[PDB]
């Protein structure tokens, strides 16, 4: 139970609720997809309806995200309000219904509408595949729930009783009064949760290189590889994304994006090509790997890459402490390959 | 907070904000896409692409600065954003490259290159992008033949005959010290600032802009796209809104609120405490819709826009949602008022208090530009909250009820009725 | 919907002289139709009310 | 047209009150028994009338055993009473089977809609 | 233009005309499904409809048939109406109108009714797979078409006049008299077709080892392995397909189909193991590789698989023959692998 | 589709008295409403004939 928050003399505040209940901690697929779409339903004591009028009138929104790793809540709000949405979050995770009619009718339903969407990007599926083939059942399980396996209602229960622990769970404000928050996230219903054990593991994960995939799709053809990356590297491809999409690159014109996912472990270092033909996917990832194999030298690109960072940790509040003052160069040994699109006219692992 | 100076022509305004870990400086020009002509439109789209091109963002890489610029109506701005004590060297790469020397960039190779993007850029937009260009349209017909219909993007008819004389032409009537905000956001005081400016030159061209002859007027019209291959319908619907400078700005703005936004694939949206949602929800009849207040220098627009599938139904959904505006004009309750001051407090405090330095500088440039000063957000607060029932009710039934509008559309909107049929509900009979 | 719509007498005048589907280039000949039925109404009317006072 | 909240409030006021449960009870199992839809092989849960958005919402949430089950009484009595009989008394309902199965689904949707239209005539204070 | 008949005391006869125009020689994606779905259409002298009508009151049937490696035209009908059926197919090959509007209306329907009921069997899925990793490009393409890649009407026509050639085809029958057949080959329409050259190659196809796939599937889960064969090992993985399958192998319940394809110059082992339960195909196709890996007698088989071969070669009228005699053991060394269901519940190539 | 489904005069027949879909168990008290159509019938038609000898 890690309590802080940082003070501003502004209008608004912003509560966030991390939990380490990402999709690489799901026991079954998607089941994590569908305890995100569950949070703000019935509680026990207030309805969804009911919270959401409220709160209409005292000037705040809520809202749930997942990614791989967590599932947080949060909370927009006006600066005087702070007792009231610190009870309402901590009635989710304490005592949410779950109702047999809530998931065939309101959850359900939200879960077919995301995945559909991501379905439809050619780019999401080859990103996804990057993290199966690399980590098999650690970091690669599916984000989004498919309906392949049957998850029931009480998978979802069970999941629940397992992540909203005192010991998996951070809370975090911003423009909030830390000696005030302290205070108040005591005398709740979050310190009364069950004490169980972080679900967070220290050591490295088990990573796979040289492997390949291809999917057929109709529409646009894309070619991506993927890198891992253990805790000592993180910030010399930190460098290398940020170079190869700016203008100090000559590559940057054949790459539609570039990015380094980061871990409390490890990271993925991503690297996409997309067009709609795919005589000009085959050409552009055949001359970027050619290229990065000779070796490039990074050291110009380290002070545009410290304001880059700069930009995105003002939003986060625990980002991954980097240096930057020792990276040098670089140069391409082994990767994993996704082809999705016209897979006929794409190239495999063994020609590039 | 807002601390505005004057020197020489030029006028410099802060916002310090001292936990910033990133400062933004740039200048930002009061002319903007209504400045152009229906032969010339597309310069001020030129000019973005010229600033944000891979040779000037190489040097600009360099020395660990990054460029953005933004088009409008009526304002355009270009910003250089580094970590707090680097202002030095963006206040120098700014002189240099735009302000004082434009050869470089204007060169032969430099100019067919970024011409060649650019009406790519716009073809995709108008074949791809349905909302966004029936919005534009809906701009085109309401302020026909009047400087406030040009597109900001420009026209592709239009661009194709554009040369380098063009932009020198344009840039030698605008890009003045009478028309230009130097603006600074972040962590950067404003003793520094000027201090910085005055220790060079930093001076713009003399000459003073050219003056508009007709003001923009509105007029009830509409403009039918109609294509039967795309598998949904695209409509806006406005009437004619609020000028920036005017005391119905706030009345206005959460007169829009009180409608708000929607989405149907949303679990907590369906629960929101509007009226209109209990009668579009037992036959869906759209996907989202939203509600907006737009106010420029001489006018503006208030309406909504909206997206659906359910082809054979378009005429419910319209009768429906301006038969809840007409009781903004009769039966306008207190709840609905009460409610609606919290929700647009709270959406002013997430565009002016954001944590984006380079969103905080064309906000900021654009208010001093207009009226000279900027209004701070705990005055607005007490404006906001000194709306009563009665002064909403006296602002529609002066802008809204019995009103012309103007409609764009496209898609399939073959069941999207006539004008007449669409005018008629602005009213009731029995009332 | 629109009670102008759901409702079983109403949707019966809905359909058939407020939003029927007319081509736009009809001229004044497509008029007739209507006057006829104005003179089966006129001539109805009257003759009842003349009725009242014949053998 | 009174809701069941109103039933059950009142019916438990006499069932709480030992001298109320003595002399109310008894006629009220008499009445049933002359009423006579359990000879038809029916539970009163099968008689409410379903023409309404409140009883359309609970028999959506009722279960697939008990749906499928609901579905066979109804045509079985149906079929009944179109020859003028009875059925066999062997097929009769009993009275322990007699039980409220649909009313907690009735109960629960009745309670959802009583709430929305408090917070649609919600008004606010100071 | 080989021509070849066998008579007998019958009142039916049949028909055939081979091409060498299969989808292992197809320039797109499913332009050879798309021939063979034209095949029967419009001619310039005569309409589709005019000859099922007339076809009808004479008694017979026509059929067009499409594998990997042939396009096959067959004709069944009483044995006095020879010439009648020799010039209808020639016609075919000949003169098809290839109208545009014949495309949308009756060839482009009935291509996808065949692609919707082949991409519900997770067998079918998973061959095509073990045929893609195993061959990349030629008898690894595509069976049927998709839509993934542009196929146009000249692509049809352009696949056509390639395949159609008189050095492409041969000619068959059943229950015909010879040396009437060819003179009726002889006057029709087929002496006049172009002299092409022949598709079919006398080298050896190359091929991969050790590849692996897995496909994400609703529905049952299906395990399955691909080993490669070449001419000299033919008749040894005959026996050991039909050894695996019969009741003298201990296995034979954990299997659900196995067979070999044979072609001219070589052919494909194929093992499916099939069922509703993931755990189950998990522990036996585990099961079945330990087993072979540690060898087998295919000594006791060779009778069983002598009957066999003679069931399926009955109606075969060009059957490679096969000797069976030399085979004594058999030991599993490298294959492909494929996975189709539920994949996070099945195991990985390293793990068998 | 069949000629009594397919027309426009018939299909008001056959959607009111051919195809109507009733409940299996109504009783004989259901066929009061098709006698009062037939009482409707033999009073204006027996209603006209005298007509023609009333003052
Ligand atoms: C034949 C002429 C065609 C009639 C079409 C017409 O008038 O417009 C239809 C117009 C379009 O329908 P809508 O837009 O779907 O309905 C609008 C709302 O109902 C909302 O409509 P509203 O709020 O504007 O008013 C509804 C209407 C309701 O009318 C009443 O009967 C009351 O109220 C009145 O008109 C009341 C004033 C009448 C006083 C005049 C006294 C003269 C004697 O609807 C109406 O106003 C009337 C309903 C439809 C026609 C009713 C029967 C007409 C056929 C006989
Ligand atoms: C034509 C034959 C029948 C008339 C119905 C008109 C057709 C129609 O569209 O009506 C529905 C229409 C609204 O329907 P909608 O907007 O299409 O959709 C349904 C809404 O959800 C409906 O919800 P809503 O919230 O819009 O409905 C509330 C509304 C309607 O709610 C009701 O249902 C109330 C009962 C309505 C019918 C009363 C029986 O409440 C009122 O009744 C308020 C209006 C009362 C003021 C009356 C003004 C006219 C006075 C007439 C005197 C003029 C004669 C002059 C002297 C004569 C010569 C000597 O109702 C009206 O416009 C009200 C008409 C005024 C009633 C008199
Ligand atoms: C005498 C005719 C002189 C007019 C002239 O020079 O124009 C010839 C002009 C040349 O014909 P057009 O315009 O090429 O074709 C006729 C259109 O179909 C007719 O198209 P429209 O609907 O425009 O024509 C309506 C026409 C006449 O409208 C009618 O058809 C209505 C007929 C009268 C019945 C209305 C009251 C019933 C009273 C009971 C008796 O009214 C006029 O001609 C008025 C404009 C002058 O013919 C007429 O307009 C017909 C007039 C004969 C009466
Ligand atoms: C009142 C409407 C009756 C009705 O539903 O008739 C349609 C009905 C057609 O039945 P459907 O299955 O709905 O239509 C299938 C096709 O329309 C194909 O219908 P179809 O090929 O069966 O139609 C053939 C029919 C063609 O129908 C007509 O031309 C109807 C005659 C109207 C004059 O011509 C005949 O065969 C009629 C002559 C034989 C009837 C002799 C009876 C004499 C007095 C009793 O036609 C008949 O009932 C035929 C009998 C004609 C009147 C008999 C008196
Ligand atoms: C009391 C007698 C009649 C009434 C009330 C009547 C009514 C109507 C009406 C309202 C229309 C549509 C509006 C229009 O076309 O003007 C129409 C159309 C039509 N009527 Fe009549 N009508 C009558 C007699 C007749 C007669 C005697 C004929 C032919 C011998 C006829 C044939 C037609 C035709 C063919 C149309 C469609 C024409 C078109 O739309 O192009 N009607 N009728
Ligand atoms: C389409 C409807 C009708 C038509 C075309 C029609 C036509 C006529 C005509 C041409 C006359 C001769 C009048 C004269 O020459 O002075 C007449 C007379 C008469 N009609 Fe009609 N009629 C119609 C409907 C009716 C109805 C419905 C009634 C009674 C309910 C009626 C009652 C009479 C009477 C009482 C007379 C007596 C003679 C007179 O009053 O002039 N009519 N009618
Ligand atoms: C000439 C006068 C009438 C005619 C021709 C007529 C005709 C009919 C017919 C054919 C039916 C359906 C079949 C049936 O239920 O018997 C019906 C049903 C019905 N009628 Fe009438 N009716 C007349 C008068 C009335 C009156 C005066 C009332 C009430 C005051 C009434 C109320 C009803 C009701 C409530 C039903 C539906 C009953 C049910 O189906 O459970 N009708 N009528
Ligand atoms: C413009 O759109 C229209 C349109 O609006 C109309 C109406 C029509 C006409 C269509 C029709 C079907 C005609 C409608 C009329 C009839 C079918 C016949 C009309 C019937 C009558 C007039 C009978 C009414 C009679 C009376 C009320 C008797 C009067 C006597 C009284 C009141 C006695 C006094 C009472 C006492 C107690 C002493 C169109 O063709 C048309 O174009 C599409
Ligand atoms: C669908 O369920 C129903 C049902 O709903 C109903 C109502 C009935 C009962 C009734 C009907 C269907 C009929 C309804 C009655 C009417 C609409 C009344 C209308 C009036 C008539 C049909 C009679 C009209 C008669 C004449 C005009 C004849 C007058 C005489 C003449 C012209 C002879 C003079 C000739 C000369 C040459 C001088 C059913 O039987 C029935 O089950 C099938």
């Amino acid at each position: 139970l890690t309590v802080s928050a940082r003070d501003a003399p502004t209008k608004i505040s912003t509560l966030a609720v991390k939990v380490h209940g990402g999709s690489r901690y799901a026991t079954k697929d998607g089941v994590a997809h569908l305890l995100n779409r569950f949070n703000f339903q019935n509680t026990n004591t207030r309805s969804a309806l009911k919270l959401v009028r409220e709160s209409e009138l005292l000037g705040g929104t809520f809202k749930s995200t997942l990614d791989r790793e967590y599932i947080t809540l949060k909370a927009t709000f006006l600066k005087d309000d702070l007792p009231y949405y610190v009870n309402a979050l901590a009635d989710v995770l304490y005592k949410t219904a779950f109702k047999p009619h809530e998931l065939t009718e309101s959850v359900l339903p939200a879960a077919r509408y995301d995945y559909a969407v991501a379905e439809q990007c050619p780019v999401k599926s080859a990103e996804d595949q990057l993290y199966a083939i690399t980590f098999r059942k650690g970091l690669g399980n599916p984000l989004l729930y498919d309906g392949v396996e049957r998850v029931s209602l009480q998978d979802i229960k069970d999941f629940a009783d397992k992540v909203y622990t005192k010991e998996n769970l951070e809370v975090s404000g911003e423009n909030v009064v830390e000696a005030d928050l302290k205070r108040f996230v005591d005398e709740s219903l979050l310190s009364t949760l069950p004490a169980g054990k972080s679900l967070v593991s220290k050591s490295e994960p088990k990573f796979f290189l040289g492997e390949e995939n291809r999917v057929r799709f109709i529409g646009d053809s894309v070619a991506a590889i993927g890198i891992p990356v253990n805790k000592a590297s993180l910030a010399q491809y930190e460098v290398l994304a940020n170079y190869l999409t700016s203008a100090l690159s000559e590559l940057s014109g054949l790459i539609s994006s570039a990015k380094l996912d980061k871990f409390t472990d490890g990271g993925l270092f991503t690297l996409f090509v997309r067009d709609q033909d795919s005589a000009v996917v085959s050409s552009n990832i055949k001359k970027i790997v050619a290229d990065l194999k000779k070796g490039k030298d990074l050291s110009p690109a380290i002070n545009y890459t410290k304001l880059k960072n700069a930009v995105q940790n003002e939003s986060v509040s625990s980002p991954i402490e980097l240096n930057f003052d020792a990276v040098k160069d670089f140069k391409l040994g082994k990767f994993n390959y996704v082809a999705v699109g016209d897979v006929s006219n794409l190239p495999y692992l063994d020609e590039l | 907070a807002e601390v505005t100076q004057l020197s020489n022509g030029i006028v410099v305004a802060t916002e310090h904000n001292p936990s910033a870990h990133t400062a933004s400086v740039g200048v930002v020009f009061g002319s903007g896409a209504a400045n152009e002509n229906p032969y010339n439109n597309g310069v001020s789209n030129l000019w973005k692409n010229i600033f944000l091109s891979k040779e000037n963002s190489a040097v600009a890489a360099k020395e660990g600065l990054a460029l953005s610029s933004n088009i409008s109506r009526d304002f355009q701005s270009y910003i250089v954003s580094s970590l707090p004590g680097s202002t030095d060297k963006s206040l120098d790469f700014l002189n240099q490259s735009f302000i004082q020397q434009k050869a470089n960039l204007l060169s032969s190779s430099n100019f067919e290159a970024t011409k060649k993007s650019v009406l790519k850029q716009v073809q995709d937009f108008e074949e791809n992008d349905h909302p966004n260009r029936v919005l534009e349209h809906l701009h085109s017909t309401a302020f026909q033949n009047t400087p406030l219909s040009l597109p900001t993007r420009g026209t592709l008819e239009s661009l194709e005959n554009l040369v380098v004389a063009d932009l020198e032409s344009f840039a030698n009537n605008h890009f003045l010290n009478s028309n230009a905000v130097v603006v600074g956001t972040g962590n950067i005081k404003h003793e520094d600032l000027v201090n910085s400016i005055e220790s060079k030159n930093l001076s713009l061209q003399t000459g003073t802009k050219p003056v508009l002859k007709k003001k923009a007027a509105f007029l009830g019209s509409e403009v039918r796209l109609r294509d039967d291959t795309l598998p949904k319908a695209w409509i806006s619907l406005a009437v004619e809104g609020e000028p920036v400078n005017s005391p119905n700005y706030f009345v206005a703005k959460l007169a829009a609120q009180i409608f708000g936004s929607y989405n149907a694939f949303e679990p907590a949206s369906r629960l929101q405490g509007i009226k209109l949602l209990d009668n579009i929800q037992e036959y869906q009849l759209c996907d989202n819709f939203n509600h907006f207040s737009l106010s420029y220098k001489d006018s503006g627009l208030w309406g909504f826009s909206t997206a659906t599938r359910n082809v054979t139904m378009i005429d419910d959904l319209i009768h429906f949602t301006l038969k809840q505006w007409n009781r903004l004009t009769i039966s306008v309750t207190d709840t609905e008022v009460e409610r609606a001051k919290s929700l647009l407090k709270l959406q002013l405090g997430q565009l002016y208090e954001s944590g984006n330095p380079v969103n905080d500088a064309n906000l900021l440039g654009a208010e001093v530009l207009i009226k000279g000063s900027k209004l701070s957000l705990g005055e607005a607060f007490k404006k906001i909250d000194a709306i009563t029932v009665k002064d909403v009710k006296a602002w529609a039934g002066k802008r809204l009820w019995d009103q012309d509008i103007a409609i764009a559309g496209t898609g399939q909107i073959e069941g999207l009725l006539d004008y007449m049929r669409i005018r008629s509900d602005m009213s009731m009979m029995r009332w | 919907m629109a009670f102008r719509k759901s409702n079983v007498y109403l949707s019966l005048v809905n359909s058939y002289i407020i939003d029927s589907p007319q081509p736009s280039s009809i001229n004044y000949w497509w008029n007739m139709g209507s006057l006829l039925g104005l003179c089966l109404v006129i001539q109805i009317v009257t003759g009842i009310f003349m009725a009242m006072h014949y053998s | 047209p009174q809701s069941f909240t109103s039933i059950a409030r009142i019916g438990d006021y006499i069932l709480k009150s030992p001298v109320l449960s003595k002399l109310c009870v008894p006629v009220a199992n008499q009445f049933i028994n002359l009423a006579g839809y359990k000879k038809l092989g029916l539970k009163f849960d099968d008689l409410i009338a379903e023409e309404n958005p409140i009883m359309q919402t609970a028999l959506r949430r009722l279960p697939e055993d008990e749906s499928y089950a609901r579905a066979y009484r109804i045509i079985r009595a149906h079929q009944t009473e179109l020859t003028h009989h009875l059925l066999p008394r062997n097929e009769w309902i009993k009275a322990q089977e007699d039980v409220p199965y649909l009313l907690p689904y009735i109960l629960e949707a009745e309670a959802a809609a009583k709430e929305k239209d408090e917070l649609d005539n919600i008004e606010v204070s100071k």
